[PDB]
């Protein structure tokens, strides 16, 4: 009866929404189909208050709530898109990426291929601000099982063959950076003047 | 009013008291003072 | 009795979209110390140029 | 000038005093005194007067 919505379209909005972010790197056709139709996508999204947000420069769509400029309500609520807050550990260890990430900008550009990170290299570093729990098996499984569940909100990808790990573009439009610079920063002057 | 150092002879004309502001490193502190005080403060800097 | 069945799929609810603006970070405590320090800054008076 | 400064503090409120503490770069507690009929605010480009 009625048109339907072209099939690719229907597979982007539908994977979009699964998992919160394409890349041109992981899904070239997608991405290019969705900038070649940024109209029809947008307006199949603006019903549900939701809205993409396209970063050219590194070649990344991300699902941003839509809702209006600074109405009465200062800070944004949504049915769907349910606030999490991230426990201490995921918290540390988003900021050492993010960390990791920023610096490796600064030197190859912004956009730059980012450079494979070894897990021997994280593991001293989330020493730093949490000792070693008891054994190198434990806080390499600790690092391990962080590693997975980072990779659900699409900041990591998964370890390779030879235990490297590569930071998602998407870790840049994070909530507010500011968090993290701070507490890091904090802890890691704490620990100074306890030492 | 607020003005940074600008047609200060005005201000006398039409006001009674300033507050005197000065920045220090990372830390700024304020002062509140009279037209005449000041005035009394700059014949001091007459002695220059 | 773990086998799954061909019924239908009803009621699919559609929630958890992982925006990526919806993560917040860990709140830390940091019960050092309060400060009371509320001198008057009578120190200020002038230091200014000609 | 004072016979129209009459109808200062007669009529209507006026602003007499501000009191701060830690806000910007005023570490510690600070306060300013408005004259009834009328203060300017001076100091250097970029001290704290905004
Ligand atoms: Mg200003």
């Amino acid at each position: 009866s009625e048109t339907r919505t072209l099939q690719k379209i229907r597979e982007a909005t539908q994977e979009l929404l699964k998992y919160g972010l394409l890349e041109e790197a992981s899904k070239p056709n997608l991405y290019r189909i969705v900038l070649s139709h940024p109209e029809e996508v947008t307006r199949i999204l603006e019903p549900l208050d939701l809205d993409i947000g396209i970063d050219e420069i590194r070649g990344l769509l991300y699902v941003k709530v839509r809702l209006d400029e600074t109405p009465a309500q200062d800070e944004w609520a949504h049915p769907l898109v349910r606030r999490q807050r991230l426990n201490l550990e995921q918290s540390l260890l988003v900021a050492i990426l993010r960390q990791h990430f920023v610096a490796w900008e600064q030197e190859s550009g912004t956009g730059a291929s980012q450079a494979q990170i070894a897990i021997d290299d994280l593991l001293p570093q989330l020493q730093i601000y949490l000792g070693d729990p008891g054994s190198e098996s434990k806080e390499r499984t600790r690092l391990l099982t962080l590693l997975d569940q980072l990779k659900g909100h699409g900041l990591v990808t998964s370890p390779d063959a030879h235990e490297r790990i590569v930071i998602r573009p998407i870790i840049a439009h994070l909530a507010d950076p500011i968090n993290l610079q701070a507490l890091l920063a904090w802890l890691r002057e704490q620990i100074a003047q306890q030492t | 009013f607020i003005t940074p150092n600008k047609e200060m002879r005005l201000l006398r004309d039409h006001t009674r008291s300033a507050i005197v502001v000065h920045r220090r490193g990372q830390n700024s502190n304020m002062a509140s003072l009279s037209w005449e005080e000041l005035e009394r403060h700059y014949q001091r800097r007459g002695n220059a | 009795r773990k086998q799954e069945v061909p019924l239908p799929a009803v009621g699919v609810a559609v929630t958890g979209i992982p925006a990526i603006e919806r993560l917040r970070f860990k709140e830390v405590d940091d019960e050092a110390e309060q400060t009371l320090d509320l001198s008057n800054h009578a120190a200020d008076l002038t230091q200014i140029g000609d | 000038m004072n016979q129209v400064s009459g109808l200062a503090g007669k009529e209507s409120f006026i602003l007499t005093r501000i009191e701060l503490f830690n806000w910007g770069g005023f570490h510690g507690l600070h306060q300013a005194a408005i004259h009834q009929d009328g203060t300017a605010v001076i100091g250097p480009t970029g001290s704290g007067k905004t």
